[PDB]
RNA sequence: CUGGGUCGGGGUUUCGUACGUAGCAGAGCAGCUGCUGCGAUCUAUUGAAAGUCAGCCCUCGACACAAGGGUUUGU
RNA sequence: AUAGCGACGUCGCUUUUUGAUCCUUCGAUGUCGGCUCUUCCUAUCAUUGUGAAGCAGAAUUCACCAAGCGUUGGAUUGUUCACCCACUAAUAGGGAACGUGAGCUGGGUUUAGACCGUCGUGAGACAGGUUAGUUUUACCCUACUGAUGAUGUGUUGUUGCCAUGGUAAUCCUGCUCAGUACGAGAGGAACCGCAGGUUCAGACAUUUGGUGUAUGUGCUUGGCUGAGGAGCCAAUGGGGCGAAGCUACCAUCUGUGGGAUUAUGACUGAACGCCUCUAAGUCAGAAUCCCGCCCAGGCGGAACGAUACGGCAGCGCCGA
RNA sequence: AUCUAAUUAGUGACGCGCAUGAAUGGAUGAACGAGAUUCCCACUGUCCCUACCUACUAUCCAGCGAAACCACAGCCAAGG
RNA sequence: GCAGCCGACUUAGAACUGGUGCGGACCAGGGGAAUCCG
RNA sequence: UCCAAGGUGAACAGCCUCUGGCAUGUUGGAACAAUGUAGGUAAGGGAAGUCGGCAAGCCGGAUCCGUAACUUCGGGAUAA
């Protein structure tokens, strides 16, 4: 019923970042932003939360020379909850999940931002911890 | 409001101030300033740094 | 030929004479429309900009996620100490505009208001008004202005009451108080006008010409940046690294048969010390000044129903680079323009608004105190000394 | 009898615990028959020392200074 | 036949393709692209308002007013072109000396060095390929950006008016409506609310982050003042932390109302006994237009204050 | 075919070779190259997207002081 | 084979110790897989 | 062309000093705007920039381990 509030973004395009599910891939090299329309000579950057096309650049063969859709939900640059808290993670990770919404593993390593918990109902389910 | 501690120094944290830190194995930790975060990341061990209650507190200054 | 790629061009053109500011005082270009149903009242104030801090406040808005949650917000803090009213201006419309008709000033007129008249008050004998004040103690002066009062009152349809602020009570170099002209808007001329006539020679709070939660506009000037290049005027894209003659500039001013520079081109020149006005601003508190009662003196006006404190709006060591406010002041959500210790105008909403953000109720659980002179870590000299216990110092 | 200015004093804040002195604290080592010397470092005095408007806040402490100087302007 | 197309014909428009010509320039107008930046056109891709479908809904076509606002990020190539990946609401097309080299770059063309293929007996040639190859000058005039000032009101000052210019906001998602209208089913809307976000604009420093020669405070290398203490030199010795101040969609705040109307749909109503939105008269009507809000303030005005000694004097008003 | 999400690039093959080919040398090749190309790791202000700091300038002043260039000069729209 | 007296820089090992900092300034090779040519 | 101190250090390297020499390189003062020239530092990302990793940045001394394909058997090699 609410959407996000807007948030800093420091992943670019080109980043890559942990894949912080039992799917194989290990790493996840983000393609483009979705939803994001851009301007001229700027990057289209996501934060947490936001879902992202990416490809596998380290992982299970099968998986690699593909594109998925993916879903950020821990990032290392510092962004400011409503509350006024800044908050920061150790590494970028995310997971891997259809367009539907539904992740294509079973669990995840780590915590999951509140952020990404309450946008993405599915991922919010199998989030070992929250924020 | 939730007043609450810093991490390192542990000094108050008050809600406008400080900043949170989350771990890839949870442990979220929160500390006051940049000088206390500097210190944590660079795994300063609170018990030998002066201005520390930690310190404070195990070299039994005050009370 | 045509762009490859299209981008929106860089800046604004409806602030496009960007030259320094010929005014110091922000100027009310126009003030809200006039209704006789309405009792009469005043329609902007003058304040002081003296910094800024943290609000902790409870959230009434169904729908979203800080809906019964609590967040933090920034406010800018304006010292207004209560105005004083020194005379009646009118003015009568005409074919070619809102011409003024006649001014009528107070008999007692303070040194720190005369201070406005005189460009070196040092060296002046302090000789104004001492001819004119002498029309209000003669019966000829009496019946002079009387009838004056009368034909504005038959002709005037705008009446603006002139006054001047109060910088005696100020911790400024500044003695010389500023002044304008406040249009009163009310019911018919007649009330407007035997309603400021009592009012002449008179304070003027703002608790009474504002109230909270309300909605207004701030007028002021910018910060001034001085002369600066075209790449920060404008913020253009700076050019890349090999650049010969200079990078932070812009490539190509313009084609060749309009054979001129146009005025929609970025250039190098001033920035700040704009006139700005900044619509939509939120009372969050109006503050009350320190008082004597009954031997020791009430400070605390930063504590909330929530907190329970004893702590004045002023953080600890003052505001930086302004001083201590003792007078009441005024929280605006936000931030404002201008600089620190620079003169704003607070102007009524020229817009009715009718939105959940115009109308939400603000109660206010905690206003951060602590000090802005670095990392401020205590908010009150008691909790530092509780908490640091006793120094060498003592 | 008012004003700013300089210095000083507090407030805030930055860094992190000064010199000296004391210690049966100190890896040990040398000399004199337990004592005396060298010894990085450690503990106490010591949230100590130092800086803090030059564009931070208050002072009512001290000091001198401030009733000036020049050029013009008439319906 | 004419929702949508349209053969065989036939009439036009444009100078964003190429030709044709050789009028200007050979005592030289710097000759491809890309980058940057502004403005303009409409032959409208999207958005606002409409009309028509072989328009049930959804989606999609055709047409009208319309250029206000948008029209992206990349792989390959010197490319213009082209193609592909992804996002999007859409990834429409063009002009401005095939805009823009005293703005850049110089990858390509186009000197001199070389290599290969074809041609030539040969020197050499190749809109064939390849590699390396100096990108000069503004202090003048104007334009433009800002900064003093001039101009009259007797001199000055305060408060003001607005003639004129400029002008700014834009789009999307979620929720609800609603699994509803519609439809056999599959599917599947809309307005009104509510919560947000994109691009843009104007600010600002509480907070987070950046800078840091307060050369502020510790640490430390080499040398130097006999040593301690205190310091200094190494073109900022190096390195932690850092006040203030600047500063970031890398923090935070704010972004508006009317009027006449276009397309279109209508009312009354003749012409033409009926009919007709039109002829006379009348109505609703929009990202358009104009103004408001906002920025500047005219060889443009207004109201008001004070208006030059006490030895001299200068002044103001009056003496029809 | 491989490399990439995507490759007029690169590499490995195919050979009907406009117009390859044997001291006008053919093929290969360790070591070397301020030689020409492609990809990968690390690193980074090249970029997203800019900001701040320092030194010398530029700025103003005292003194001292040229040159290029110059028909006359210098606000625009359209017309011819 | 021992005793006494002089001595020049090295190398290795150990303990203690500092806020993990130690070639602390200065000096001071980025690397790998390939193709073409010589 | 000849003479050539002390410390650090492999060193006639770089940095500091002594004997000897000099007065900042044909001017000074006050400010600290833009744009430059020469140095630096930047959150998150890490070549997405560009014709092209141009420029900058990473590594760097010494001691102890370890060191591949290929090879003209010497090397590659301070490989990594
Ligand atoms: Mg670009
Ligand atoms: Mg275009
Ligand atoms: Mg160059
Ligand atoms: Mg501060
Ligand atoms: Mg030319
Ligand atoms: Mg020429
Ligand atoms: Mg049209
Ligand atoms: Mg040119
Ligand atoms: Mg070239
Ligand atoms: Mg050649
Ligand atoms: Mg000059
Ligand atoms: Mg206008
Ligand atoms: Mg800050
Ligand atoms: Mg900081
Ligand atoms: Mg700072
Ligand atoms: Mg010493
Ligand atoms: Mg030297
Ligand atoms: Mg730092
Ligand atoms: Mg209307
Ligand atoms: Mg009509
Ligand atoms: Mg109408
Ligand atoms: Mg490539
Ligand atoms: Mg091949
Ligand atoms: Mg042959
Ligand atoms: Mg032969
Ligand atoms: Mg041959
Ligand atoms: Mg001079
Ligand atoms: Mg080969
Ligand atoms: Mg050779
Ligand atoms: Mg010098
Ligand atoms: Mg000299
Ligand atoms: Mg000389
Ligand atoms: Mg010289
Ligand atoms: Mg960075
Ligand atoms: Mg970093
Ligand atoms: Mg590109
Ligand atoms: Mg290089
Ligand atoms: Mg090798």
């Amino acid at each position: 019923s609410g959407a996000k509030f807007r948030i800093s973004l420091g992943l670019p395009v080109g980043a890559v970042i942990n894949c912080a599910d039992n799917t194989g891939a290990k790493n996840l090299y983000i393609i483009s932003v979705k939803g994001i329309k851009g301007r001229l000579n700027r990057l289209p950057a996501a934060g947490v939360g936001d879902m992202v096309m990416a490809t596998v650049k380290k992982g299970k063969p099968e998986l690699r020379k593909k594109v998925h859709p993916a879903v950020v939900i821990r990032q290392r640059k510092s962004y400011r909850r409503k509350d006024g808290v800044f908050l920061y993670f150790e590494d970028n990770a995310g997971v891997i999940v259809n367009n539907k919404g539904e992740m294509k593993g079973s669990a995840i390593t780590g915590p999951v931002a509140k952020e990404c918990a309450d946008l993405w109902p599915r991922i919010a389910s199998n989030a070992g911890s929250i924020a | 409001m939730k007043v609450e501690l810093c991490s390192f120094s542990g000094y108050k944290i008050y809600p406008g101030h400080g900043r949170r830190y989350a771990r890839t194995d949870g442990k979220v930790f929160q500390f006051l300033n940049a000088k206390c975060e500097s210190a944590f990341l660079s795994k300063r061990n609170p018990r030998q740094i002066n201005w520390t209650v930690l310190y404070r507190r195990k070299h039994k200054k005050g009370q | 030929s045509h762009r490859k790629f299209s981008a929106p061009r860089h800046g604004s053109l409806g602030f496009l004479p960007r030259k320094r500011s010929s005014r110091h005082r922000g100027k009310v270009k126009s003030f809200p429309k006039d209704d006789p149903s309405k009792p009469v009242h005043l329609t902007a104030f003058l304040g002081y900009k003296a910094g800024m801090t943290h609000i902790v406040r409870e959230v009434d808005r169904p729908g979203s996620k800080v809906n019964k949650k609590e967040v933090v917000e920034a406010v800018t803090i304006v010292e207004t100490p209560p105005m004083v009213v020194v005379g009646i201006v009118g003015y009568v419309e005409t074919p070619r505009g809102l011409r003024t008709f006649k001014t009528v000033f107070a008999e007692h007129i303070s040194d720190e208001c005369k201070r406005r008249f005189y460009k070196n008050w040092h060296k002046s004998k302090k000789k104004a008004f001492t001819k004119y004040c002498k029309k209000w103690q003669d019966d000829a002066g009496k019946r002079q202005l009387d009838k004056d009062f009368s034909s504005m009152k038959k002709y005037c349809q705008v009446i603006r009451v002139l006054a001047h602020t109060q910088m005696r009570l100020l911790p400024l170099r500044q003695k010389k108080a500023h002044l304008m002209e406040i249009q009163v808007n009310g019911g018919t001329v007649a009330e407007k006008l035997d309603w400021a006539r009592e009012r002449l020679e008179q304070q003027v709070p703002v608790s009474q010409v504002f109230g909270q939660d309300e909605m207004i506009d701030v007028i002021g000037v910018t910060k001034g940046k001085g002369y600066k290049g075209v790449t920060s005027r404008w913020h253009t894209k700076k050019l890349p690294r090999k650049t010969h003659r200079g990078l932070r500039k812009v490539a190509c001013i313009g084609a060749w048969h309009p054979a001129r520079v146009a005025f929609s081109v970025a250039r190098a020149g001033q920035k700040g010390y704009h006139h700005r006005t900044e619509i939509n601003k939120k009372i969050y508190k109006i503050g009350q000044g320190y008082l004597i009662k009954d031997g020791k003196l009430i400070k605390n006006n930063a504590s909330t129903d929530y907190d329970l404190s004893d702590k004045s709006i002023n953080p600890l060591g003052g505001f930086v680079h302004y001083g201590e406010v003792t007078n009441d002041f005024v929280m605006l959500k936000g931030c404002v323009v201008g600089t620190k210790k620079r003169v704003l105008t607070l102007r009524k909403s020229l817009l009715v608004q009718t939105k959940r953000r115009a109308l939400e109720k603000i109660d206010l659980k905690f206003i951060d105190t602590t000090s802005k002179f670095g990392h401020g870590r205590f908010q009150t000299v008691e909790e530092k000394k509780a908490f640091m216990g006793p120094l060498k110092k003592d």
